[PDB]
């Protein structure tokens, strides 16, 4: 009797299935997840974290301006993931708005902060799948991670102390 | 995505090589077709994926041997800036433009081009190349990087000197053993020089640097208590500029953390 977690943190949604492997029989036996939980969501943490750290430093509010609302998030997303190995990275986005070049940096642990409910809101689901499999955490055997967003430390972190360990 | 088409499509125009010794009307013709889709490169390549296609589609082979090195200053600073944009922290990207050996390409250009502005966008280019990325800080370093650095500093271009001085504040945050080989490089006199020019936003990271260079780090301390510089004077009256300013909120305490370490 296997009880493996699916943890699937990608671009847009948030899925989990606690999926059972026995007698040669992989067998889904849950299902949880939030739909409104994803890389995209952090990102727009940051996306606004800047945009009222622009407003600050040059008098002015890009949020009306959807081209360069996107730049800096995309932007942002880029920098989301060199803090996944990085504790801190940096922006540099020419001319983001009225001409102005934007310069910028951001610590892991302030990206952490910009997203702590994010985060803790990700063992919801996986409690759920817990319960509606009627299993307890401590029988979970494994823990495969998919989807990109798995790589935030402080993902896996919050993960792993849940199993504590 | 219609983006993927879009740009395979701008390669198709990138690719078409340079007329047959065409007349005006053609080569200015020629040209802006290209100054075009390399631009329109670009706001496709702010988004990773368009970027990592890009590469795939051997589309950074095509900039940094070819277009890099155009005739054409618009052709060139296009391409730096597209081959930035791209790689700005994106390990992978960063990688294989790195393996192509721009970073070669862009310091030569950097430090001696006709143009300010292919100047200005290779710096950006180098720095969204070495930031974060340890690889390309160490090929940097090799290539005799905090010279190329530190002339740019000193030449009488802003922007050079803003990105100059980004650049140097988030290589020292990441990589502290730089200290030494960059005071006794006289960057403290070099930073200096710049705080003394009309202040302006770049400023809180000239401070952030100098203040990273005096750190725990005597040696660096000793380059701002040399009198000739007059650092101290220069801090308090800046420290004094800088009050109610929520702008600025970031150099006062790069400002203060200084005189605090540095005079007491
Ligand atoms: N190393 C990483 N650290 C944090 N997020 C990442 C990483 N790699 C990819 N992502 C994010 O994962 C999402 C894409 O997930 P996927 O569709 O599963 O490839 C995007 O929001 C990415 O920015």
């Amino acid at each position: 009797e296997r009880n493996v977690l699916i943890f699937d943190l990608g671009g847009g949604t948030f899925d989990v299935s606690i999926l059972t492997i026995d007698d040669g029989i992989f067998e889904v036996k849950a299902t949880a997840g939030d739909t409104h939980l994803g890389g995209e969501d952090f990102d727009n943490r940051l996306v606004n974290h800047f945009v009222e750290e622009f407003k600050r430093k040059h008098k002015k509010d890009i949020s009306q301006n959807k081209r360069a609302v996107r730049r800096l998030r995309t932007a942002c997303e880029r920098a989301k993931r060199t803090l996944s190995s990085s504790t801190q990275a940096s922006l540099e986005i020419d001319s983001l708005f009225e001409g102005i070049d934007f310069y910028t940096s951001i610590t892991r642990a302030r990206f952490e902060e910009l997203c702590s409910d994010l985060f803790r809101s990700t063992l919801e689901p996986v409690e759920k799948a817990l319960r509606d499999a009627k299993l307890d955490k401590a029988q979970i055997h494994d823990l495969v991670l998919v989807g990109g967003s798995t790589r935030i430390p402080k993902v896996q972190k919050l993960l792993q102390d849940f199993f504590n360990g | 995505r219609g983006e993927v088409e879009q740009m395979k499509s701008c390669l198709r125009v990138l690719s078409q090589p340079m007329p047959p010794t065409a007349g005006e009307a053609e080569q200015a013709a020629d040209q802006q077709e290209r100054e075009g889709a390399l631009e329109l490169l670009a706001d496709l390549c702010e988004n990773m994926d368009n970027a990592a296609d890009f590469c795939q589609l051997s589309g950074m082979h095509l900039l940094v041997g070819r277009y890099l090195e155009a005739g054409a200053a618009g052709l060139r600073w296009r391409a730096a800036q597209l081959i930035g944009t791209c790689s700005q922290n994106v390990a992978a990207i960063q990688e294989q433009v790195l393996g192509l050996g721009a970073l070669r390409k862009l310091l030569r250009l950097l430090d001696r081009d006709a143009c300010d502005t292919v100047r200005v966008k290779a710096l950006f280019a180098i720095s969204c190349l070495v930031r974060e990325q340890e690889a390309g800080l160490l090929q940097f370093l090799r290539l005799d990087g905090f010279s190329v650095l530190m002339r740019a500093m000193q030449q009488q271009v802003q922007k050079l000197k803003v990105k100059s001085a980004f650049l140097l504040q988030n290589l020292l945050v990441g990589h502290p053993e730089h200290k030494g080989t960059l005071c006794s490089m006289g960057m403290v006199q070099q930073l200096v020089a710049l705080v003394r020019t009309e202040h302006s936003p770049f400023h809180e990271h000239v401070l952030g640097a100098l203040c990273s260079l005096v750190t725990d780090f005597p040696q660096g301390v000793r380059e701002c208590r040399e009198p000739e510089l007059g650092l101290e004077e220069l801090l308090r009256h800046r420290c004094q500029l800088l009050q109610q300013h929520e702008e600025y909120q970031e150099e006062l305490e790069f400002c203060e953390k200084l005189l605090q370490t540095c005079f007491s």
